[PDB]
């Protein structure tokens, strides 16, 4: 931790003495006798367990619609909207995702 | 072929059709706030509850 | 004078002059196109073995 | 006391973060391990992940590990993966010719100011790219012949 | 548990070395190639850590199939870090009977002075090195590595006469390439590359090694 001297006001660093170590400083004569036990306990931040990302569980969060996809004739599919600048004028595009045994991703 | 202000107009049955949807949306949205406050929304993907 | 590629693309085909997503031409479309432009009622049909 | 946490106990110091992705199908389930690092030689040579089936994103590292011929294929897949994310469509040989342009002479050369000097050997075209008089005076100093072709 | 993983990792690199010596062109019997773990434990024991399966016994002699009076030496250094005299005594142990080509499978990091001393002299004796960590998977058939085949000069001249070009015209490849160091080709050699495809077929390409 941070410990200062009461006389001068500077900091102290532990050094070796004659028989045992002592708290001394290089600014003014001041020695403190080391006693039975002084101890500082710290609690470093531990790490947690990581989660598995991806899967249909997270895909159920986003809501889907009813539009057929011409790959396997399956009506269930996810639709999203996006803004894109075309060559002539602004144009809103839709991203299509097939929620089936094939699972394709299209952009029309 | 022409367009006017009559083509784009709210329908009679359309005003109350979206009103109930907006009301249900707000009624579902003002509950997740207190759910987050007291502690709820068990998140499956690794992320922040916010 | 250094050679870059032995054959452009692998077959030497212009991507501009192509019919279908990478293909030279579609054969079923040409098939049923020639099937109707040249009707030959007098000529009879034949089996697969011949 | 401030480097005890810094001392790594296990793993690869290169890889930072790893997450497992779940793939679903008709009835089968698959688990794919995607990590975020650069040293592929160490992760692919592991007991867990199959070293046979593994794809990377760094072209320089994949040409250092696999080879120069295997880097021309991964540089085409990344370009096509970016073109289908925009709703566009390009031809296969259009990018196959560009991938073979920086693969025929040596290693994977980039289209920069330094790589263009390694590709072409004309000082006149570099006169517009470079600065006040450096190349112009070094040309008169060395005395090389420029071919007008 | 660590010793089992060590035994598995060393069996893996042994299998890769055997596959390399097999597809290089040497005469290797199939029984040694596809050796099972139960059969591998019968010729060398698992325990202890560095006792019975010592690197002094891990030293095999490969026989060239084309030339009968031609054999290659290949072994593993005993100590992890390579030295200067430990490889000298080994290459002199290899030089004494009938061997001129030897392979060292290095276990840990290398020494630059050792590499320099090895690259200085190459009159008839050549020493090639291979890291143990990188030799844990076959690089030839990984996912997208096109099949490479070493050609002969009688076909090189025919290929030159076919397209009417020079050796400089042929695209060159690096000699410090994993595939090039795998097949072990020196300067002035062409390699045939077969590129498969699922739309038309497979294309043929020719490359030079520098
Ligand atoms: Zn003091
Ligand atoms: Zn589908």
């Amino acid at each position: 931790m941070l410990l200062f001297c009461p006389g001068c006001g500077n900091g102290l660093i532990v050094e070796e003495g004659q028989r045992c170590h002592r708290f001394s400083c290089n600014t003014c004569p001041y020695v403190h006798n080391i006693t039975r036990k002084v101890t500082n306990r710290k609690y470093p931040k531990l790490k947690e367990v990581d989660d598995v990302l991806g899967g249909a569980a997270a895909w159920e969060n986003v809501d889907s619609t009813a539009e057929s996809c011409p790959k396997c004739e399956h009506p269930r599919a996810y639709f999203m909207q996006l803004q894109t600048r075309s060559a002539d004028e602004p144009m809103t595009t839709f991203y299509k995702c097939c929620n089936a045994q094939c699972g394709h991703r299209w952009r029309d | 072929f022409s367009i006017g202000i009559g083509d784009v107009t709210p329908g009679q049955g359309l005003l109350k059709a979206k009103y109930e949807l907006l009301n249900a949306g707000y009624k579902k949205c003002d509950e997740y706030i207190e759910a987050l406050n007291t502690g709820k929304l068990q998140q499956q993907p690794g992320c922040t509850a916010e | 004078g250094d050679i870059i590629q032995f054959i452009y693309g692998g077959d030497g085909l212009d991507p501009a002059a192509m019919e279908g997503k990478d293909e030279p031409l579609e054969f079923k479309r040409v098939l049923d196109n020639i099937k109707a432009v040249f009707p030959c009622p007098s000529e009879p049909a034949l089996s697969k073995n011949e | 006391k401030e480097d005890l946490p810094k001392v790594v106990v296990q793993g690869i110091p290169e890889v930072s973060r790893a997450v497992i992705h779940i793939d679903e199908q008709s009835g089968k389930e698959k688990y794919k391990l995607l990590v975020e690092g650069d040293n592929l030689r160490a992760v692919m040579a592991t007991h867990g992940v199959k070293g046979t089936r593994t794809t990377s994103n760094n072209t320089y590292e994949v040409e250092k590990t696999l080879g120069i011929e295997a880097a021309r294929t991964t540089i085409i897949n990344e370009i096509q993966y970016t073109m289908v994310n925009h709703g566009m469509s390009i031809d296969r040989r259009h990018v196959m010719l560009l991938s073979d342009l920086m693969t025929y002479k040596g290693e994977v050369l980039g289209i920069t100011r330094f790589g263009l000097a390694k590709m072409k050997e004309s000082v006149l075209m570099l006169a517009s790219f470079e600065k006040t008089a450096d190349h112009l005076f070094d040309a008169a100093y060395f005395g090389q012949k420029d071919s007008v072709c | 548990m660590d010793d089992e993983e060590e035994t598995y990792r060393l069996w893996k690199i042994r299998k890769t070395i055997m596959q390399l010596c097999h597809d290089r062109g040497y005469l290797v019997t199939q029984d040694e190639l596809d050796q099972t773990l139960e059969e591998f434990k019968a010729q060398s024991g698992d325990k202890p850590s560095e006792g019975r399966p010592r690197r002094t016994d891990l030293t095999v002699l490969v026989a060239h199939n084309d030339d009968p009076t031609d054999q290659m030496f290949v072994f593993f250094p005993e100590e992890p870090k390579v030295g200067i005299k430990t490889i000298k005594v080994y290459c002199q142990r290899m030089q004494e009977e009938n061997i001129t080509r030897a392979l060292i499978v290095v276990q840990q990091g290398m020494t630059p002075s050792a590499k320099q001393s090895l690259v200085d002299m190459a009159p008839k004796y050549i020493l090639e090195q291979f890291l143990q960590q990188e030799l844990l998977i076959n690089i030839t058939e990984h996912e997208l590595v096109p099949e490479h085949v070493v050609m002969t000069k009688e076909e090189v001249t025919e290929l030159l006469a076919r397209y009417k070009l020079r050796e400089n015209q042929l695209p060159r490849i690096q000699a410090g390439d994993p595939v090039a160091r795998y097949f072990g080709i020196k300067r002035g050699q062409v390699v045939k590359i077969i590129r498969p495809s699922e739309t038309a077929g497979r294309y043929i390409t020719y490359r030079l090694v520098q």
